[PDB]
């Protein structure tokens, strides 16, 4: 032979695990306050955001 | 302290930010209060005036 030995067909990925693992992301990030490379909050801009 | 450009407002900094903020309150704080209780209760001491 010489097709005796190949590799077994294992699945790809799904397209889609990779896009809504992407929207929960900011999903989190909209429907609570948290953003992990943005800046926080301090008393001044807690009693003026100017 | 740095709004000049570093302007600290990074999650990551913040939750670290937390982290020292509770071993003051919770550990540093009552260390000293500790001390000035147990000195304040005991000995003679002496300061160079």
């Amino acid at each position: 032979r010489q097709d005796a030995i190949d590799l077994f067909p294992y699945h790809n990925l799904p397209q889609g695990i990779d896009g809504l693992l992407g929207m929960s992301e900011e999903l989190k990030e909209t429907r609570t306050g948290v953003t992990k490379l943005g800046m926080g909050i301090n008393p001044d801009v807690f009693k003026n955001d100017n | 302290a740095y709004a000049t450009v570093g302007l600290m407002m990074n999650a990551a900094q913040n939750r670290l930010r937390m982290v020292c903020r509770n071993i003051a309150h919770n550990g540093m704080v009552e260390l000293m209060r500790g001390i000035y209780n147990l000195i304040r209760e005991n000995g003679e001491v002496p300061i160079e005036v």
